[PDB]
């Protein structure tokens, strides 16, 4: 029971870490797509000037 | 003309377009670590 309790506490640690990694993944992908579309808007604004 | 001004108008060519700026995330590779030399302990399997 102590051994299985150890393994499942380590599984909880891994699941928390995986949730943190996938939310930071999605945050960084959002930052990248915002920068690309801001670059597109900047080119179009220069063409307007 | 009588004043010296032209009848056929001058050319106004198209200027250079604004370019699109480009960058790149170039990548490298460090290999995996070579696995070390194993050392036999003195304790049994649960302790170590």
């Amino acid at each position: 029971l102590e051994n299985a309790k150890w393994g499942v506490s380590q599984l909880i640690q891994f699941g928390n870490t995986l949730l943190s990694i996938t939310e930071r993944q999605d945050a960084e992908a959002l930052a990248e797509i915002l920068q690309t579309q801001g670059s597109e808007l900047a080119l179009q604004s220069i063409k307007m000037q | 003309t009588i004043d010296g001004q032209p009848l056929s108008l001058s050319l106004y060519a198209t200027p250079a377009d604004p370019s699109m700026l480009l960058s790149a995330a170039i990548t490298a590779s460090q290999g995996g670590g070579d696995l070390p030399h194993a050392v036999m302990p003195m304790y049994r399997f649960p302790v170590i």
